[PDB]
């Protein structure tokens, strides 16, 4: 009664009076611009997309700590005054492309790497989710891990399941998008990726399939020989040009890290080397059982037979035989897939592309 | 087990209650496991002991029985029946009376923390004004570690304090000696000296050191302490209600019940010193079945018997009813009569959430819809916190609901949001509540700021910095001002060193059921903690956290359950033994009956002889 | 919160027309001021009410009124630079004592950089010229940038970070503008520090034939040399060139006239690698009675990047091997891990020197 009349009543009345004063500031004569520089005199020069020049003062609700060069502030049409700081107009429009919040992945499909899975967890999942581990002991957690191995081992799926446990934004980078040839432009795009990761501080940085130009391998976007120097050394200048104790963790992954520049490896940031291998026959039943959980199997079909037949195959090859055997019975409109479809699937998918060494016995 | 609890986004656990009809005269070795856990009806828990004739298998059932509490707590299982019995379906030995509960193992656990000790900030300082600051710090910092340097040699941080400061100074000594075989003989120095001020802290220190053991280990020492409840002395009567009330948790006695009725009815501040007396009946009798305890408070609520005058204590009686109707079934109607009698701002949301223990569950359709009508007050967030645990639909909405409700005149709703979120803050870190604490730190009165530092410490209690780096920036605004302000700023820092820096807050057990005794300490501090707010009562209100702290241990036992070192999967120091420190560790080995994590008894197949 | 503390002044500095000036640059001074608008329009005006005749200078932005053109307030020159405004940092992380061990690399840099800034009158007695530039290249992984940041902490002034890829822009000829943006702030802000990072991407001699589109790289250094040593020897602040490919640089870049003090990092010896584990012994957990001189002896000559990885990986064995703190047994396992396990790439070890 007494407190509610002296608090709630003047609060709702003051908020309505502040909006009335915005008619001379945020009212219809309103425009925007691009901030250039700020001076200690409470004045700045801002250029709108129509390329004018406006030198005015700074209004309320905003300080100079939030005003940075290159951003977009808010202007006025008549008085031309700077209102306040705002985010990127229309936004960069980067929401989910290489980045997301909580991807859906488990440890069953990546099974078989458990020997090397405990290495990435303790160096990434443990320090990020449990920061008290390295703080109480005073040790420095690994600031990055390198990924090397044959494809099909779930290289992307390895860090995908870790991102769901950390409950943080998981960044990715395509190797071919940084080397795009417009004019130069190679190092310019690299800075914009790490700049966004510094504002919100997701504390997760990952790169999938590092390629650049080893030799050629491109047509539309080439870059020449000068692109190799300005690209591969730009990723080095991120860790070498800045010292970040506990936040940015850079993780690099590709098919072959040997041909890469030893300077690009940046020793001392990545203290862990993880090797990828194909899963053994013991872990194939976990992946096969998931895809066949919704599949109708006949009485003569045994799961232990398909696992024994598989020799030197990736994780995608387990679901490939289930897809091929499922389409054979789908064309004939059968409920339970016959054992003949499973036999023809495991034999065909085994040898398709390269049947023979083409020369000698090797 | 893996189907009934969660099919849909929500959860309904009430389906196990209907099974009692068909399993009445039969049950099963496996069936009695699911009935004894979760809801844990009195008839369901006693069924697993009847279906199992092996007295060795009855041991493992007793280790989880002490953690469940609820149904079987007071006399009739523990104490009298727990001393010993000879029959087929009982088989309660003396080892089950002690080794199962935190009685014998807490002493062996106390010696393990001596070698794990870290750098301590403990100091005696000089003046009694700043001795109270170090008294609260030394209480939770040295918990589990015996320190004889400050307690014996230098009494400057004890003897110089007088009044309520002397009562809180000895409370730190009881916490240092907590989890010991006998905590009464350690306080015999200050037990009887000269004044009742020195004699007051003894009952508060013994009550904290006796937390977890109601009947004593080798002697009924706490039974003789029931005569100190009613005292004409001033300071002793204050510490006897709150201190012994924590130690008496789990004991149903008409003597303690009869003495606390006139204390809370009259509410005599200079003599009886009644503060937690309303919550003393709630914390001691939680989990029991009493139909007359709500009626006696109902008559004192409406009539205001004896000299009871101030309306703040009148609301405290209605808020103390919240724990009283838990597990009482259809007896919740006594609380509904108090809401329609005297209208309070916190009683509008009580009538909605009385169905938590009445319907044997929460998260219903009408329960959620009625909370939106009351909010669009302070009590409505209790049932929402229970929904966020088993249901993620209301958990996301609770983030926006808890944010707007933290702004209110009284501090009741202000202390409930960080306390409920702080317990689950270790599992699910949330910085949305910490951002609201900015205005809650500096609002108007410095007393609100004094209660703000202690409220922020309950969130990260048992963890120093780490995920609190975002919250630590709010704590950096308070360092040192004056001698009296040192006790204000050290409220959060004292809780960061709890358990020597590493602790885990667990309000539930491995049986998939929450402990009502631990839940009783949540509403105890919410209704309490009046000293940092207006109308300062007693400084002893800062030690109520020990009533809800669950001991962290895992027993390594042989096939016979004897306290012998067994080599198995290690926990959280590197050798698991009886009373060894570990937490959050699963078990893949086969056990006798009702396989649980933590404390478990393991067996080996007859084909080989092994300790696993 | 300060809503009403401002609008009170809104009836003078705002409603009236003063500030809304059209930014433009003056060209010729007749003492009639010829000023070219940003819209590409030229005009002539005089002085203002508060304008001093000595304030207006050639090649400086001068704000003029939009309706009736007149000079009101002068503006700082070079409003076009943008990216270089973010190159200024403050309060770095690595301190002066963070460099492991005390060697010749530390003592030679502090005398040619920190000494003339802190004690400008020491060399004035003999009347000599302190070295303007320095040289730090060495092999990678040795903490080259760690030693460069140790100097910026003792200086307590403006630090200009220049990336080798920043000189090359997305427009032909813009790279020459980026060079003048670095030396223009040297005159505006006195006693600052500029640091080049990986100049190999720019600095070098590519001759002529074999590419045809690479001539844009060599034109940046020829402007950088002119802005460094031109017809007029204009310079104040010290200049630091750092890259990991010294052999591929311009053979004239290593000549005197720009870089004087030449300090090349070398592989630390048994005495040098001993202090690397000692400066890291204060952190993490070190068992009492462990001698790090025996651990550094088993490790052969390598870069400093693998040395700090030993103490970091040593704490990782305690979790898998079930250990409380870091013991001597876990230190020997790090030798077979950080060194023997990583012997496949992940290192230089006399890899990149010349070719």
């Amino acid at each position: 009664f007494v407190s509610n009349s002296e608090i709630l009543k003047p609060f709702e009345k003051k908020q309505e009076e502040e909006k009335k004063q915005l008619e001379e500031i945020r009212g219809n004569p309103l425009s925007i611009g691009t901030l250039e520089e700020i001076i200690d005199d409470d004045h700045a020069i801002v250029t709108s997309p129509t390329m004018p020049d406006y030198y005015v003062s700074i209004l309320s609700f905003v300080d100079k700590e939030l005003l940075e060069p290159g951003c977009s502030v808010l202007l006025h049409h008549k008085t031309m005054s700077i209102v306040g700081v705002l985010q990127d107009d229309a936004d960069p429009m980067v929401s989910v492309m290489k980045m997301d919040k909580s991807p859906t992945e488990s440890y069953s499909d990546i099974g078989g790497l458990e020997s090397q899975i405990q290495e990435i967890k303790e160096s990434v999942e443990l320090p990020l989710t449990h920061p008290e581990l390295y703080e109480e002991m005073g040790i420095k957690p690994p600031k990055g891990v390198i990924l090397y191995g044959a494809p099909g081992t779930g290289k992307t799926l390895l860090a995908k399941a870790v991102a769901n446990q950390t409950s943080a934004t998981f960044l990715r980078i395509v190797g071919s998008e940084l080397i795009q040839k417009y004019l130069g432009d190679g190092p310019r795009l690299c800075r914009q990726i790490f700049k966004v990761a510094g504002e919100n501080a997701p504390s997760i940085v990952f790169i999938d399939e590092i390629d650049a130009i080893g030799t050629k391998r491109y047509d539309s976007n080439s870059g020449g020989e000068r692109e190799i120097q300005r690209t591969m050394l730009e990723l080095l200048n991120q860790l070498d040009g800045f010292d970040d104790r506990g936040d940015v963790k850079v993780i690099m992954a590709t098919n072959k890290i040997e041909t890469l520049d030893p300077a690009l490896i940046r020793p001392g940031r990545i203290d862990r080397k993880i090797l990828f291998e194909n899963p053994d026959l013991s872990t194939k039943k976990k992946i096969l059982g998931i895809h066949t959980s919704k599949m109708n199997l006949s009485e003569d079909v045994n799961l232990e037979t398909l696992v024994t037949t598989k020799d030197d195959l990736s994780g995608a090859d387990i679901q490939a035989m289930c897809t091929e055997a499922g389409l054979l019975a789908l064309r004939e409109r059968r409920m339970q897939v016959t054992a003949e479809d499973f036999k023809q699937a495991k034999e065909r998918v085994m040898k398709n592309k390269v049947e023979e060494n083409l020369e000698g016995l090797y | 087990v893996a189907c009934v609890p969660l099919l849909p986004p929500p959860e309904d656990v009430a389906f196990l209650k209907t099974a009692y009809s068909i399993y009445l005269s039969q049950n099963e070795l496996t069936d009695a496991i699911a009935l004894a856990v979760r809801l844990g009806e009195e008839d369901m828990i006693r069924s697993v002991f009847d279906a199992t004739s092996d007295p060795v298998m009855h041991k493992q059932l007793a280790y989880i029985l002490a953690a469940q509490k609820t149904s079987f707590e007071y006399e009739g299982v523990q104490d009298i029946i727990g001393n010993g019995k000879l029959s087929e379906h009982f088989l309660y030995l003396a080892k089950e009376l002690n080794l199962t509960g935190p009685k014998v193992p807490e002493d062996i656990y106390k010696s393990h923390l001596d070698n794990s000790k870290s750098v301590f900030s403990s100091a005696g300082l000089d003046s009694a004004q700043q001795n109270l600051a170090s008294s609260f710090v030394n209480g939770f910092l040295n918990l589990g570690y015996c320190n004889d340097k400050l307690i014996v040699d230098n009494d400057n941080w004890v003897y110089k304090t007088k009044g309520d400061g002397m009562t809180s100074a000895v409370a730190s000594i009881g916490s240092i000696y907590q989890w010991n075989l006998d905590g009464l003989q350690q306080l015999d120095k200050y037990l009887y000296v000269d004044e009742p001020e020195v004699k007051a802290g003894a009952l508060l220190g013994i009550g904290i050191s006796a937390s977890g053991v109601h009947d004593g280990e080798v002697e009924p020492a706490l039974l003789l302490l029931q005569d100190y409840v009613t005292n004409p002395d001033t300071k002793i009567s204050s510490a006897a209600i709150l201190g012994l009330g924590i130690a008496f948790a789990g004991s149903k006695n008409d003597e303690v019940l009869g003495l606390l009725l006139p204390i809370a009815a009259s509410t005599d501040l200079p003599i009886e010193t009644a503060a937690m007396a309303s919550l003393a009946l709630a914390h001691v009798f939680v989990g029991t079945c009493n139909g007359d305890i709500t009626t006696s408070i109902m008559d004192n609520f409406l009539e205001r018997t004896a000299i009871e005058l101030k309306t703040d204590w009148v609301r405290f009686l209605a808020l103390a009813l919240g724990i009283l109707y838990m597990g009482q079934g259809e007896q919740v109607d006594d609380v509904l009569e108090t809401i329609s009698a005297i209208e309070h701002p916190m009683t509008s949301a009580i009538e909605v959430l009385v169905g938590s223990c009445a319907y044997t569950g929460t998260g219903d359709v009408l329960l959620i819809q009625d909370l939106l009508h009351r909010l669009t007050l302070a009590y409505a967030v209790l049932g929402i916190a229970l929904i966020a645990l088993g249901e993620d639909i209301g958990k996301e909405m609770s983030l926006r609901h808890f944010g707007h409700l933290m702004h209110y005149g009284n501090e009741h709703i202000r202390r409930m949001v960080p306390l409920a979120m702080g317990i689950v803050s270790v599992s699910d870190p949330q910085m949305k509540v910490f951002d609201t604490l900015t205005r809650f730190s500096h609002d108007a009165d410095l007393e609100v700021s004094m209660n703000s530092i202690f409220a922020m410490g309950l969130c990260g209690a048992g963890t120093n910095n780490a995920r609190l780096a975002q919250l630590l920036r709010q704590l950096a605004s308070y360092y040192s001002r004056e001698q009296d302000a040192l006790f204000i700023t050290r409220l959060a820092q004292g809780l960061l060193h709890l358990g020597k820096g590493t602790m885990t807050m667990d309000v539930f057990n491995d049986a998939h059921v929450l402990n009502k005794v631990t839940l009783a300490s949540i509403l105890t501090t919410a209704v309490g903690l009046v000293s940092p707010s207006f109308m300062l009562k007693h400084h002893q209100l800062f030690y109520m956290l020990n009533a809800g702290i669950r001991p962290k241990f895992i027993l390594a036992l042989n096939d016979e359950g004897e306290p012998i070192k067994v080599n198995v999967r290690v926990g959280q120091p590197v050798l698991l033994n009886h009373g060894e420190r570990a937490e959050l560790e699963t078990d893949e080995y086969i056990s006798y009956t009702s396989h649980i994590e933590g404390v478990v008894i393991l067996k080996k197949n007859p084909d080989y002889r092994e300790e696993e | 919160a300060p809503s009403h503390l401002w609008d009170i002044m809104g009836d003078r500095q705002r409603l009236g027309e003063e500030h809304p000036l059209q930014v433009a640059r003056c060209t010729k001074i007749i003492k009639k001021y010829v000023i070219n608008l940003k819209q590409i329009a030229k005009f002539v005006v005089g002085l203002g009410e508060r304008v001093s005749p000595t304030d207006i200078e050639e090649g400086m932005r001068v704000g003029v009124d939009r309706s009736k053109y007149n000079i009101e307030l002068p503006l700082p020159p070079r409003i076009d630079p943008s990216v270089t405004m973010m190159t200024v940092e403050e309060k770095p992380d690595v301190t002066y004592s963070d460099v492991g061990g005390c060697k010749d690399q530390i003592e030679k840099l502090r005398e040619v950089v920190e000494l003339p800034l802190l004690s400008p009158e020491r060399f004035a007695t003999l009347g000599i010229d302190p070295p303007k530039g320095i040289l730090l290249y060495g092999p990678p992984g040795t903490g080259k940038t760690l030693c460069a940041r140790a100097v910026a902490n003792r200086t307590d002034a403006t630090f200009i970070r220049v990336i080798g890829s920043e000189l090359v822009q997305k427009y032909v000829g813009e790279g020459a503008r980026m060079v003048r943006e670095l030396f223009e702030m040297a005159r505006t802000k006195k006693a600052c520090i500029i640091f080049f990072d990986e100049i190999d991407a720019v600095g070098g001699a590519r001759f002529d034939d074999g590419a045809g589109g690479d001539n844009e790289v060599q034109r940046t250094m020829l402007e950088l040399i002119t802005q460094l040593d031109g017809f007029d020897p204009r310079g104040n602040i010290k200049v630091m060139f750092a890259t990991n490919r010294p052999n591929t640089l311009d053979p004239a870049l290593l000549r005197p006239g720009r870089i004087d003090r030449k300090v090349e990092f070398s592989l630390p010896d048994l005495e040098g690698r001993a202090n690397i584990f000692r400066i890291h012994s204060k952190s993490m957990s070190v068992e009492r009675g462990i001698r790090w001189e025996l651990i550094s002896r088993l490790c052969p000559n390598s870069t400093g990047a693998e040395l700090r990885s030993v103490c970091t990986e040593a704490g990782m064995f305690a979790i898998r091997a079930r250990r409380k703190v870091a013991t001597e047994k876990d230190f020997l396992k790090a030798v077979d891990k950080v060194i023997s396990g990583y012997k496949k790439f992940s290192s230089t070890s006399r890899y990149m020197q010349y070719n």
